[PDB]
């Protein structure tokens, strides 16, 4: 059977879910990009640009 | 859709167990010394 | 002072990595398996496993 | 402190012992070849 | 878009035994990573382009940030393209606009080769052009080179 | 009569005892240098956890300036220590029972000897227990002496060095910043890195190490395929085969191109043998180096070795490097001095 | 300066690039 | 109270030692 | 072909093997290894460090090296033919043109080396696992003698190619980035420790599990598919003397090819960090405890304090471009010495 | 002892998230393992 | 397999694989604009390195 | 490449040996 | 014959390493 | 006072540390005002520099140079046998510009006060309650970007190196044969 490491592996011939994996990164990096604007509005301070 | 044929079964032997939660707990004592500050 | 004392540490030192050398390998002469183990006595195959 | 010092005295001498008359104890014939 | 891009991953996911990455001599798994490539070229070229012409230079876009030698008057500015050897000045915010112009344009025709062009037989065997494993090193390559660029800069 | 006397003394109490000390099935082997091992190893254990954990601050240079190396007292696992005993015991034996409580007896440092003096024996005793379990199973007898290397460190910096200076306080401190301390120490009176000794220990791990890679690459390089594909290659070999996993000549003739045909060994035994003798040697002349430094012979000086003609000095490395050993020197210890010449 | 200083860089490397080149393709025949 | 992390961590280590050694898969042989 | 006979003539069976890689690799190892031999025999580092560096000056192979460019060159590549030199060889000796030479050279020279290792594994016919492993040191050369100086402000705080300027090199990174304390660094050292390790024991356990396959005391000359040693006797011994063995020796061999590869991929992390004096310096918790209370000391702390004394005195003489002026008074120090 | 608060939940996590991992992986490993060595 | 309306449009883009093209193709025209994008790597670097002065490499 | 090789390692090594033996006698 | 050409070669380089050693106490570098 | 601000190595990127988390307003503080430029002089009227610290430097003497770089004050560490002190010396510091402009400091202490703080660059001032600031400085988001950019760009090199192998070596990544 697969090692853990080469787990990721199994999606090396199917397109398909090769595309979805692709797809669940990108939606976890756009994700991460939304979050961290969120937070960091949250804890700005806007009172002086100097 | 139809079964997939690129499905493939996960093995962690004992030793492998072993040295997992070793490298963990290890690497812990470390960086902790550190996060703390 | 430091001439002799560096010195004779250095010589008991190695004297003394010679002193195992020697007798581990006087014990294996005796015993008899100096040079290998014996491929058709050997003695771990002759053993319970551990576990 | 005394009742300590004979303890570890006791220890120490007994080991001492076992390790010492242990190894007088015909150690070269505890080998596989024997 | 986080949560369209996760619903169709579940998507893809799901129906992954889609004709289209079969391959109609043989019913297997198949990718035309050449050509697969020239598209996905043609796609960040085109964008590379349009990025530098109009987000860049104001022609339709808000522009890059500018400031003054010492940082005190920064603001979103129009950049005109700067396409003299000074546009090749790390600190020429000209440049930026230029850059992605002439590359994308450059990008452009490339892939209107490799839209064309089928790859030698001689690099189709050494670059192993059949396994998408050596597209994953050629880009790692690449990424890693950007991101030595970008640490500099 | 020749040389070994094979004979028995019939099912006696003592007899049967030495037997169970001596025995093969024991899941750990507990020879008599494990009779001597396993107590000493245990006394040092517990009380280096305990002491690491709470142990009091420490007179370490008998200054009346206590230093803190237990958890409970500030400290991380970094910074944590059992700091070496006081610098007005210097080499005295200090057992629990010569001081007048516990608390003087962890205020002056007492841990730092009860430990370092029972671990030393625990790991002779290890050694000659490498010896013993190998004489037990017919098996050539040299692995104790690779291991001597290590214990031939580890009582260079915890006994030798103590000797040298005539103080513990100057034994390396049983933690990770205070081995740090020691090293800079060290290198600011003697000079450690211009001592050829430790030169051939750098020689030593460095050549290790790559070895250890070089080995390992080739070897893994040139295993035989027993596997199916994205399963673990180590699945190929099973325990106790006789059949070699990997294809020694393919590895040969890999090195043999790399640099060129006679810079390859052909010998696995040669191979190993040198495998095991590079860093074993390397560490013993390190030690030997810790230990003749413990006697002041320094490293190589050569300050203000170059001179123009006028007669003005023309520094070299070796001279910043002295400014660095200065600047350690001037800063280490700055309340224990009281003269001009540091000579303990 | 510096530019003709970068061609003629490229004239020299140009040179002692074909030198071993050309010394490879003699042995080849 | 860092101190019991600290020693949380080291007896995580220790226990896993501990079962690595009298807890591990035996040998076999071939 | 043209390219098909270059390629046979290339990878011809020879003495030593050449290669399209070897096209890269001999130049410019050739042209590291001469530079280094040729600066530490004849070069002077006056002009730059204000110190002699050279057989030629009287130095020993312990003092001689080929030192890092002046500071005020910054990371100029320092080409023969560049605006700096402008074409004079001695004046490119003079700023330091050697070091740069030597470090690019010696960069590709590496480069070539491991196309090498790939080139004749891939030849051969064998798993490319030792051009990985040379990954190691690769990585090493490139964030301590690239990475570290470009981060920094010039090529002269690089380390100088020579032993005591290594050396030198190391107290610096002790003293002004306290780089024994940064955790990268402490896993690279259990990657070379425990590399050695395991050369050693490896070694040793081989030689004294041997089986006897002669009657000579010399067993070397007994030396097939067999197993030359007993696996099984060693794992026993190991098992009961360390309570855990191998078993599996691609696992073995695998595994001392891992640790010392990672620990030098390790510290380099840490070098990089450095490069950009991002540290690993101080404990604050330890700091603020210190400044409050003037009764509580650490080995941390007293490491500190060596720090300080370090960088005083060797910033002096280590940093001449500076004009550092520190008088003896303000040099920080304890009572009496 | 003035220390980052936010360590307390990296250590945990850190430590706590591969372990489960491991246990995860290993345990159903196991039972493979069992079925496959019971059916031979 | 799944035939889609996006995939039978799609379809034609994905068809050729194997395809090559006889011996080395284009190979001498790549290397020519491998050897040109060399050129100008290593010419913006020495511009930003100042080893090739044009253009001031300040914060302009 | 046996003569280019070997050559161009010993040449400049004896060269250097001589150059630094001459060195030993230079006085201050 | 094989031997005594590498006995004269050894004490060659020998003697050249003792010269280098006499350079340390003499001349330049030699603190003196 | 933004000009001023920029000269200050507390805004220096490489001044920060691997551990030290944090926007860099937890270590000095959120910068409240300029103090604006301390001149300082001697008795003699010559205009003195304080030696500014390097980004080498957790810490540094405190130097006080003139316009040829000579040493003429400085703060001792030992007292005795000293000869550059400000108490010996006789400096004083005047701010021009900023919240202190046009004040004058001829008290030793005040002048070895803004001596040391000199050496940092320009003088701001701080509000340190806000964030509980610990008094140690922090990196920028150009240093922690180049740090992380850096390290996963070399890491990414391996990478490579492992992919691209086991593209080229594919036939034989599950060993060899004869
Ligand atoms: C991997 C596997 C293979 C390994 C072997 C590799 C073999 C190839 C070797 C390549 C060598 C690359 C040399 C890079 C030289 C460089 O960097 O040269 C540096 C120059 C900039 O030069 C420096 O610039 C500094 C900033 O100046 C600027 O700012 C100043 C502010 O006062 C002034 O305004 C000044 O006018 C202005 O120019 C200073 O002036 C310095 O004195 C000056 O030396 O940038 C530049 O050339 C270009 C910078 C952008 C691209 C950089 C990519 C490579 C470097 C990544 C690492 C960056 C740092 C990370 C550290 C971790
Ligand atoms: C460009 C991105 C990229 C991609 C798509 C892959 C893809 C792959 N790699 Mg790979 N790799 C990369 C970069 C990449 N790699 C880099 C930069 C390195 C150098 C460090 C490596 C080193 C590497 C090795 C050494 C191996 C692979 C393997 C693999 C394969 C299985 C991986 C798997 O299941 O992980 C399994 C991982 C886990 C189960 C969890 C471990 C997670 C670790 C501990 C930390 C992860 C970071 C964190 C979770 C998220 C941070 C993301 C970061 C990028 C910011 C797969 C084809 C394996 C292979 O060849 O299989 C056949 C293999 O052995 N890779
Ligand atoms: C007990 C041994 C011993 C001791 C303590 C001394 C001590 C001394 N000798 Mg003496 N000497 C000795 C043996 C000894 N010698 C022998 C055997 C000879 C015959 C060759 C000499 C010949 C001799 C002369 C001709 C002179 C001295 C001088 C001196 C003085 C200065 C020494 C000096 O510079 O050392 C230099 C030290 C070294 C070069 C270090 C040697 C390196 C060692 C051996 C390690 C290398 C071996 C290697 C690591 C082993 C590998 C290990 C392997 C097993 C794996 C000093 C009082 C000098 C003096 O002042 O006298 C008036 C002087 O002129 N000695
Ligand atoms: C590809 C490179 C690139 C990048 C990174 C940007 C980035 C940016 N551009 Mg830009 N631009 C580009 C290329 C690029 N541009 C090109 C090629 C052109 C050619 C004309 C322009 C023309 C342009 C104009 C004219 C303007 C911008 C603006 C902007 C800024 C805001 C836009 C934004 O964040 O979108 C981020 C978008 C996404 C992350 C996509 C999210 C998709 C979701 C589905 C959006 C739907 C939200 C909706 C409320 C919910 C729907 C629910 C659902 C069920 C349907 C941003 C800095 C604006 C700006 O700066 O204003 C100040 C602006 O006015 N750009
Ligand atoms: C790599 C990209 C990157 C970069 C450059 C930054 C940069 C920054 N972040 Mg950010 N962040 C990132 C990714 C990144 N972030 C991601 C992916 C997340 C989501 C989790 C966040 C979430 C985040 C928050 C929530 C905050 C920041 C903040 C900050 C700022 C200060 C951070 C600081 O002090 O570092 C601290 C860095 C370290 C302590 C280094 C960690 C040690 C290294 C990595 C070794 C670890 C290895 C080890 C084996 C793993 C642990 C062992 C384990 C087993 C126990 C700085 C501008 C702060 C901010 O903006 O202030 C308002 C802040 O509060 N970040
Ligand atoms: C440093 C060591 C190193 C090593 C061992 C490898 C190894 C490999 N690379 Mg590779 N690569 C590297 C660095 C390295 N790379 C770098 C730094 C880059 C740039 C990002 C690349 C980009 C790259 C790509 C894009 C591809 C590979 C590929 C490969 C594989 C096939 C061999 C190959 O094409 O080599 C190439 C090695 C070289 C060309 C050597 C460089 C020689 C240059 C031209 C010298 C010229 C310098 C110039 C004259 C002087 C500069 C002056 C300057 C200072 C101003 C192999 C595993 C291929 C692969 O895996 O496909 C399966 C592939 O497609 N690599
Ligand atoms: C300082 C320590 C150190 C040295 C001296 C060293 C030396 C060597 N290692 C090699 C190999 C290896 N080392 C390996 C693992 C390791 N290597 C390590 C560290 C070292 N490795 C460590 C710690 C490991 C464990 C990870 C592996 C897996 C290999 C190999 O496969 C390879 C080998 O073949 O071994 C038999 C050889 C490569 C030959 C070559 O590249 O020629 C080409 C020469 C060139 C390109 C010139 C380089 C010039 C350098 C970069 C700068 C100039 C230096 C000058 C002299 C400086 C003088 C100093 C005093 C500063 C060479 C003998
Ligand atoms: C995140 C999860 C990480 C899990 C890691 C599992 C680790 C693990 O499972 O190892 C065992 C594994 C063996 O793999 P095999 O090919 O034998 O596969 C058998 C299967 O059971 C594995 O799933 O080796 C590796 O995965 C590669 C790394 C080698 C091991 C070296 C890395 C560990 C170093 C530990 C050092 C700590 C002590 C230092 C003291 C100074
Ligand atoms: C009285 C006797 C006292 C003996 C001393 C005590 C020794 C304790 C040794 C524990 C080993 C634990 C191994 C776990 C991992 C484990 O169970 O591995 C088991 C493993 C067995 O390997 P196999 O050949 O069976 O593996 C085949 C496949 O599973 C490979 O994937 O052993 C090794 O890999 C050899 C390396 C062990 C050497 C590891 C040294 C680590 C030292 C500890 C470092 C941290 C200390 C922190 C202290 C705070
Ligand atoms: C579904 C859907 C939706 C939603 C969406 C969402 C809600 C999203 C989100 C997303 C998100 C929200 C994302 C995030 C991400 C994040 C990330 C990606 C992060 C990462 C990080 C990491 C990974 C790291 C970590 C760590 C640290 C640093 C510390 C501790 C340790 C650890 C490792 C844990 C809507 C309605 C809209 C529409 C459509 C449908
Ligand atoms: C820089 C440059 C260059 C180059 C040059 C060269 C390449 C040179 C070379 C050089 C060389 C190439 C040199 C060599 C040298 C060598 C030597 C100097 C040696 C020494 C030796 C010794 C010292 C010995 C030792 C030993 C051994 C081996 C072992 C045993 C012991 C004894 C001690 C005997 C050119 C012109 C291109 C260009 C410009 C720049
Ligand atoms: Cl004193
Ligand atoms: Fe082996």
């Amino acid at each position: 059977a697969l090692p853990w490491y080469r787990v990721h592996t199994v999606v090396l011939n199917d397109p398909g879910r090769l595309i979805s994996v692709h797809l669940m990164h990108t939606a976890l990096v756009s994700g991460w990009a939304g979050s961290m604007a969120l937070y960091e509005l949250a804890v700005f301070d806007p009172s002086d640009p100097v | 859709s139809g079964i997939n044929p690129n499905k493939q079964p996960v093995e962690l032997n004992r030793t492998s167990l072993f040295w997992g939660l070793l490298l963990i707990f290890v690497l812990a004592v470390l960086f902790s010394s550190y996060f703390f500050n | 002072r430091s001439w002799l004392t560096t010195s004779h540490f250095f010589l008991g030192f190695f004297i003394f990595i010679g002193h195992l050398w020697h007798a581990g390998r006087a014990r294996a002469a005796a015993a008899g398996f100096e040079k290998g183990i014996n491929r058709e006595n050997e003695p771990v195959l002759s053993m319970r496993p551990l576990d | 402190m005394f009742t300590l010092k004979i303890f570890v005295y006791s220890c120490v001498a007994f080991f001492c012992s076992l390790f010492i008359f242990g190894f007088l104890s015909n150690d070269p014939s505890r080998n596989p070849n024997r | 878009l986080s949560g369209l891009l996760f619903l169709a991953s579940i998507w893809h996911w799901v129906y992954w035994d889609l004709d289209l990455f079969r391959d109609p001599r043989t019913l297997e798994p198949a990718l035309d990573l050449p050509k697969v490539f020239g598209i996905h070229l043609v796609l960040s070229s085109l964008l590379c382009f349009g990025f530098g012409a109009f987000h860049v230079t104001g022609l339709f876009g808000p522009g890059i940030w500018i400031s003054d030698a010492y940082g005190l008057t920064g603001r979103i500015q129009s950049v005109a393209p700067a396409w003299g050897p000074e546009g090749f000045n790390p600190f020429n915010p000209g440049g930026i606009a230029s850059h992605h112009i002439a590359a994308g344009t450059v990008g452009i025709l490339a892939g209107v080769f490799h839209l064309n062009v089928r790859p030698p037989q001689r690099l189709y065997r050494a670059l192993r052009m059949g396994n998408i494993e050596t597209v994953l090193s050629s880009s790692i390559a690449a990424v890693f080179f950007a991101s030595f660029v970008v640490s500099g800069t | 009569m020749t040389v070994t006397l094979e004979r028995r003394e019939s099912t006696s109490l003592w007899e049967r005892f030495c037997s169970w000390i001596t025995s093969t099935e024991n899941r750990l082997y507990i020879g008599w240098f494990g009779v001597l091992m396993i107590p000493c190893l245990l006394t040092a254990t517990t009380v280096f956890i305990i002491a690491f954990i709470a142990a009091p601050p420490v007179d370490i240079d008998g200054i009346r300036e206590p230093v803190s190396g237990s958890l409970l007292y500030g400290n991380n696992i970094i910074t944590g220590a059992v700091v070496p005993t006081s610098n007005a015991i210097g080499l005295h034996l200090y057992p629990i029972w010569e001081a007048a409580s516990l608390d003087e007896w962890l205020y002056n440092g007492g841990p730092y000897q009860l430990v370092v003096l029972h671990f030393l024996l625990g790991v002779a005793a290890y050694m000659g227990r490498e010896w013993e379990l190998s004489y037990r199973l017919g098996m050539r007898p040299w692995i104790c002496v690779a291991f001597s290397a290590p214990v031939a460190a580890a009582t260079a910096v915890f006994l030798i060095y103590p000797i040298g200076q005539g103080s513990f306080s100057d034994g390396m401190p049983l933690g990770i910043s205070g081995t740090f301390n020691f090293m800079l120490v060290f290198q600011a009176e003697h000079n450690i890195l211009m001592h050829p000794f430790h030169m051939a220990g750098v020689a030593g791990v460095f050549g290790g190490a790559l070895f250890s890679a070089m080995h390992g690459s080739l070897v893994t390089s040139s295993l035989i395929r027993e596997t199916t594909e994205n399963e673990s290659p180590n699945y190929g070999y099973k325990l106790g085969q006789e059949e070699e996993t990997y294809n020694i000549v393919a590895a040969h003739g890999y090195f043999g191109r790399l640099i060129f045909q006679y810079a390859s060994f052909n010998n696995s035994r040669a191979l190993h043998f040198f495998l095991g003798l590079w860093p074993v040697v390397g560490i013993w002349l390190t030690s030997i180096g810790i230990s003749t430094m413990a006697f002041n012979l320094n490293g190589l000086n050569f300050n203000q070795s170059i001179v123009d003609s006028q007669g003005r000095v023309i520094n070299t490395w070796a001279d910043i490097i002295n400014r660095a050993n200065l600047g350690i020197e001037v800063m280490h210890e700055r309340n224990a001095h009281n003269f001009p010449l540091d000579l303990a | 300066p510096s530019l003709a200083a970068f061609f003629w860089s490229l004239i020299w490397a140009a040179v002692l690039v074909i030198l071993p080149i050309t010394g490879a393709i003699i042995w080849v025949s | 109270m860092e101190a019991l992390v600290y020693v949380f961590l080291l007896i995580g280590t220790l226990v896993v030692i501990f079962f690595a050694i009298f807890f591990r898969d035996p040998p076999r042989i071939a | 072909g043209w390219f098909d006979l270059l390629d046979d003539w290339l990878k011809r069976d020879r003495f030593v093997f050449i290669g399209w890689s070897g096209i890269l690799l001999f130049p410019c190892a050739y042209l590291a290894l001469g530079a280094w031999f040729t600066g530490t025999t004849f070069v002077s580092s006056w002009y730059t460090h204000g110190l002699a560096s050279s057989y030629l000056e009287g130095c020993n192979f312990l003092t001689a090296a080929v030192s890092s460019p002046a500071n005020s060159m910054g990371h100029s590549l320092l080409f023969l033919w560049g605006p700096e030199a402008q074409g004079d060889f001695t004046r490119w000796c003079q700023i330091g043109g050697l070091w740069t030479f030597t470090a690019l050279h010696g960069s590709f020279g590496l480069i070539g080396f491991c196309l090498r290792q790939f080139e004749i594994a891939r030849l051969v016919g064998l798993r490319p696992y030792n051009a990985i492993a040379f990954s190691g040191p690769i990585a090493v050369f490139v964030s301590v003698f690239l990475l570290y100086p470009l981060g920094q402000a010039s090529w002269f705080f690089a380390p100088s190619f020579g032993v005591a300027a290594i050396f030198r090199f190391l107290l610096f990174l002790q003293g002004f980035h306290n780089w024994t304390l940064n955790p990268f660094h402490m896993m690279g050292v259990a990657g070379i420790l425990g590399g050695a390790l395991l050369c050693a024991i490896h070694g040793a356990t081989v030689e004294n599990t041997l089986f006897e396959d002669g009657e000579a005391s010399d067993t070397f000359r007994a030396f097939q598919s067999e197993e030359t040693y007993s696996m099984v006797t060693a794992n026993r011994f190991w098992s009961q003397i360390f309570g855990v063995a191998f078993a599996n020796k691609r696992w073995l061999h695998f595994f001392l090819l891992f640790v010392p590869v990672t620990g030098l991929w390790v510290s380099s992390i840490g070098i990089v960090g450095l490069a950009l004096n991002l540290r690993a310096y101080d404990f604050v918790s330890q700091e603020i405890r210190a400044a409050e209370d003037p009764e509580f000391e650490t080995f941390y702390t007293k490491n500190i304090l060596l720090n300080e004394g370090i960088r005083a005195w060797m910033a002096a003489q280590d940093q001449p471009h500076e004009n550092f002026v520190f008088p003896e008074e303000v040099l920080p120090r304890g009572n009496a010495l | 002892m003035v220390v980052q608060e936010g360590g307390y939940l990296a250590v945990l996590l850190g430590v706590l998230f591969p372990v489960a991992f491991l246990i995860i992986l290993y345990i159903q490993s196991e039972a493979r393992n069992a079925g496959m060595r019971e059916a031979a | 397999a799944l035939k889609t309306r996006l995939g039978e449009l799609l379809r034609p883009l994905n068809s050729q694989y194997g395809k090559v093209a006889p011996g080395w193709g284009t190979t001498p025209i790549m290397g020519i604009f491998m050897a040109l994008f060399l050129l100008f790597l290593i010419i913006i670097l020495q511009i930003y390195n100042s080893s090739l002065i044009l253009l001031d490499i300040s914060w302009t | 490449f046996r003569w280019l090789a070997i050559h161009g390692l010993a040449i400049p090594t004896v060269f250097f040996f001589g150059a630094i033996t001459a060195m030993q006698f230079i006085q201050r | 014959p094989l031997w005594l050409v590498v006995t004269f070669g050894g004490i060659v380089v020998l003697t050249v390493l003792g010269i280098f050693i006499y350079g340390s106490y003499s001349g330049l570098g030699s603190s003196l | 006072d933004k000009l001023a601000f920029y000269d200050y190595i507390g805004n220096n990127p490489a001044k920060g540390g691997l551990f030290r988390a944090g926007p860099m307003n937890k270590g000095d503080g959120i910068a409240e005002a300029w103090l604006g430029h301390p001149v300082f002089q001697d008795k003699e009227g010559h205009e003195l520099i304080v030696r500014r610290m390097p980004a080498f430097f957790e810490n540094f003497p405190i130097i006080l140079v003139d316009k040829d770089g000579i040493i003429r004050a400085d703060i001792p560490f030992r007292r005795a046998e000293s000869k550059y002190s400000i108490e010996q010396v006789g400096v004083t510091c005047s701010f021009y510009g900023g919240k202190l402009n046009n004040q004058s400091f001829k008290d030793a202490s005040t002048v070895k006060k803004y001596a040391r703080k000199a050496q940092f660059g320009e003088v701001f001032e701080f509000d340190r309650t806000i964030l509980d600031s610990d008094g140690v400085f922090r990196s920028s988001p150009r240093g922690w970007f180049t740090f992380g950019h850096a390290n996963f760009a070399l890491l990414f090199f391996f990478g490579h190196l492992w992919h691209g192998s086991r593209t080229l070596f594919r036939d034989v990544f599950a060993g060899i044969g004869a």
